[PDB]
RNA sequence: GGCCCUUGCGGUGCUCCUGGAGCGCUCCGGGUUGCAGGUGCCCGAGGCCGA
């Protein structure tokens, strides 16, 4: 019930306002929208299938 | 200096026939045994006296006599930390990747 | 100043300032003033007293009577004699705080204490020894004051960390030490 | 070493 | 090899305590006191001077 | 009170091969303190005099360096 | 090496068809040699000279630039070179080794070893011994040999991964063996016991060395680029060096009486 | 543009080859070192001032 420290880095300036997340059915993507209509996609490397 | 310090507290395997025979070996006119004489009579030692010579050169060059001359992990080289299986706490490990709609660009919400 | 940093680097505790001159004292119990203005003879008797206080308590501190605590101690200066002589002075003295150590915040053991400092220094040829024996009490005064004899000024030393406690007067506080 | 020079 | 440097107590040379004073070996070495002829006839004229 | 020092070899050995390295070990801390040696290469060659009193040493460089330091204590 | 006529070290580096020397104070140039029209295979050097070997001959350099001795007759190539007073020791890949006399170039002493048997992979002379010479071989035997007498004085069944690093211990009569498998070996030749053992997973111990100056530590290289570092009193690891170079370690010395 | 335990932000402690300015060392060799004439150098403060 803690929360990951390094994720959001506010320095780069490119997630603004968020709509939408979702992950992968083996939790190895995260996807997100924003509202400039970029939808990011990180991958998560404890996980190593999709 | 030694009363103060009292009141404060096999067979060698192998034998060389030519060391064992007692011949006379010349300190003298060799380069490398001209700077280990001690006085002048030793100008030419025999094979016994060549052999303590040498060798108390060699501990005092080295010295001394170390120590050691006379289940575990650590007698052997390996790692101690492994990765875990549950997700770790704190650190999250993430690299970006290409946006999802590169191919299709928008500017809508 | 690359001559006064190999001077400092050539320093050394046997040809300490301090050796040749009585300006200056280094106590445990006293102000240097006033630790300046005591004989060999007074210094030898609190730490007699010392121990003969703490012979009651604990018997085993018997074995210290003869090489620390006797006459032969009282006119011995380590300078004069070889590395020998100071190895075995050391590892005597190294037993000697071992056993010194669960006593420390009784009065007998700082008189002792006292003792050893002003007769063999150990402030200078010891500091290790010292450091380990008064560790565990690093919350007390007196550690503060047994970190105050000490020199760490310089940045290069091994107990440099410990310079705050030295400037300031206060106990080391424990999430530094950790 | 003391090995003679020549043979 | 049997090896000995001249080494003094500090303690014999330094006093103890600073109400205590300070200690004078004397040695009357003719060598260590040179001009003993000299250095005393000028005494004797400063004497006479006074 | 005091005697001046000493040095012998033993079994017939010559005292012009003994080094300082082995008289270091074999004499006291405080002597052994005595021996120093400062490395000023990129001043000339130097010149040193000591006091008339043996506590004080003083030298001068060739290219214009100049100290005098007390030699017993390390100070400038 | 160590010189004479100036207390100081010099470490002299192949470069290619040439050697380069500088000194360890502060690892500067002192002198580039002349070029051999081969590649050097193997170096060594004996304080006054520096010995090098090109295809199946090998010359000696004097005043670390310009040759001044030239040893032909051999007919295959040099992979060992042992200066012994004033002989050199070279040992061939066919399987010959033969002793020269330096300045007159004469041919002292030749002998053969069977390859099948006993194919030579190192080489060491025991300090303060006299005459003699410690061979390894890839089979796993090791030999003690008298020049001198040109006998045979004691024959080490030794282990059966084989020999692949010599080196004298800091005692008159200890020396230490590395071998294929990652395991070091600490002997006493004299009367053949084993003070310890220590294995390293890394693959064969390209180089060992010792540390002369009041530490009992040991250092052994691998040929990932690592260094382990082995505590010889209490026969431990002290630390282990990764990635001290990129590639394979070639040779690893601890200074005379220095950290 | 790229950076994902970050920063349009700042600081430290060691290493980094003297032009003349660490000379002299492969071998050979080092042993019997086999009163011309000089006399130097130093010694000036006054403001077409600024504050």
């Amino acid at each position: 019930c803690t929360v990951f420290s390094n994720f959001p880095v506010i320095k780069n300036k490119n997630i603004s306002h968020v709509h939408t997340m979702d992950f992968s059915p083996r939790s190895g993507y995260f996807a997100l929208g924003n509202e400039k209509g970029k939808a990011l996609m990180y991958r998560l490397h404890h996980y190593s299938d999709f | 200096e030694d009363a103060l310090l009292r009141r404060l507290r096999k067979k060698p395997v192998w034998v060389d026939e030519e060391d064992e025979d007692e011949e006379m070996v010349d300190m003298m006119n060799n380069r490398f045994r001209k700077d280990m004489m001690k006085n002048a009579s030793e100008s030419k030692l025999s094979k016994d006296n060549l052999k303590k010579r040498l060798k108390e050169e060699f501990q005092h060059a080295m010295g001394g006599v170390p120590a050691w001359a006379e289940d575990d992990l650590l007698q052997r080289t390996g790692n101690f930390i492994s990765t875990s299986t549950s997700l770790p706490r704190g650190i999250l490990k993430m690299k970006n990747c290409q946006h999802a709609n590169a191919e299709r660009p928008t500017v809508a919400r | 100043t690359s001559l006064a940093q190999q001077l400092q680097r050539l320093a050394l505790p046997q040809s300490d300032a301090s050796l040749l001159s009585r300006d200056e004292v280094a106590s445990l119990l006293f102000d240097p003033k006033e630790a300046a203005t005591i004989d060999r003879d007074t210094a030898f008797a609190i730490g007699c007293t010392g121990l003969e206080e703490l012979l009651g308590i604990d018997p085993s501190f018997e074995q210290f009577e003869a090489p620390l605590f006797s006459q032969l101690a009282k006119t011995l200066e380590r300078s004069v004699q070889t590395k020998a002589v100071n190895k075995q002075l050391d590892e005597n003295i190294s037993l000697f705080l071992i056993h010194l150590s669960p006593y420390f915040l009784l009065k007998p053991a700082q008189k002792c204490l006292e003792w050893l400092i002003h007769r063999f220094h150990i402030h200078l040829y010891n500091q290790d020894s010292l450091i380990a024996c008064v560790l565990p009490y690093h919350e007390t005064r007196i550690f503060v004051r047994v970190i105050q004899l000490l020199k760490i000024n310089n940045s290069k030393h091994r107990w440099f960390w410990l310079l705050p406690v030295k400037q300031s007067g206060v106990p080391l506080a424990k999430g530094t030490l950790i | 070493s003391t090995l003679p020079t020549c043979s | 090899m049997k090896v000995k440097m001249l080494s003094r107590n500090p303690d014999n040379y330094v006093r103890e305590t600073k109400l205590d004073l300070q200690r004078v070996p004397r040695n009357y070495d003719p060598a260590l006191h040179p001009f003993e002829v000299p250095r005393e006839y000028i005494r004797a004229l400063n004497a006479t001077k006074l | 009170a005091e005697e001046p020092g000493f040095l012998e070899g033993e079994d017939g050995e010559d005292t012009a091969k003994i080094c300082q390295a082995d008289i270091v070990e074999a004499v006291d801390i405080a002597s052994a303190a005595k021996h120093f040696d400062l490395n000023l290469r990129q001043f000339g060659p130097y010149r040193l005099n000591y006091s008339r009193t043996g506590r004080h040493l003083a030298f001068g460089g060739r290219r214009g360096h100049v100290a005098a330091l007390d030699w017993v204590t390390k100070k400038l | 090496r160590f010189s004479a006529l100036k207390r100081r070290f010099y470490v002299t580096t192949c470069v290619g068809k040439s050697f380069h020397t500088y000194d360890v104070q502060k690892l500067s140039l002192v002198a580039v040699s002349n070029s051999v029209p081969q590649d050097i295979c193997c170096m060594a050097a004996d304080g006054r000279l520096v010995f090098a070997a090109y295809g199946n001959v090998f010359s000696a350099f004097a005043r670390n630039k310009e040759i001044v001795h030239t040893f032909k007759g051999h007919k295959a190539e040099i992979h060992f070179l042992q200066p012994f007073g004033d002989h050199i020791i070279s040992v061939d890949t066919d399987g010959i080794l033969i002793i020269w006399h330096i300045y007159s170039e004469e041919e002292y002493l030749q002998l053969t070893f069977d390859k099948s048997v006993f194919k030579i992979s190192a080489i060491l002379h025991p300090s303060t011994y006299l005459n003699k010479i410690l061979l390894g071989s890839e089979q796993g035997s090791l030999q003690l040999w008298n020049v001198k007498s040109n006998k045979l004085l004691y024959t080490f069944p030794g282990w059966k991964v084989g020999v692949t690093a010599l080196q004298q211990a800091p005692a008159v009569d200890v020396v230490a063996i590395g071998l294929m498998s990652g395991q070091v070996i600490i002997h006493n030749i004299k009367f053949n016991e084993t003070l310890m053992k220590f294995r390293q997973d890394w693959g064969p111990i390209t180089s060992i060395s010792f540390r002369t100056d009041g530490h009992p530590v040991m250092a052994a290289g691998s040929p990932c680029g690592h260094i382990g570092l082995w505590d010889l009193e209490d026969k431990k690891l002290i630390n282990q060096m990764r990635n001290a170079h990129s590639t394979a370690i070639a040779g690893l010395t601890f200074l005379h009486r220095e950290p």
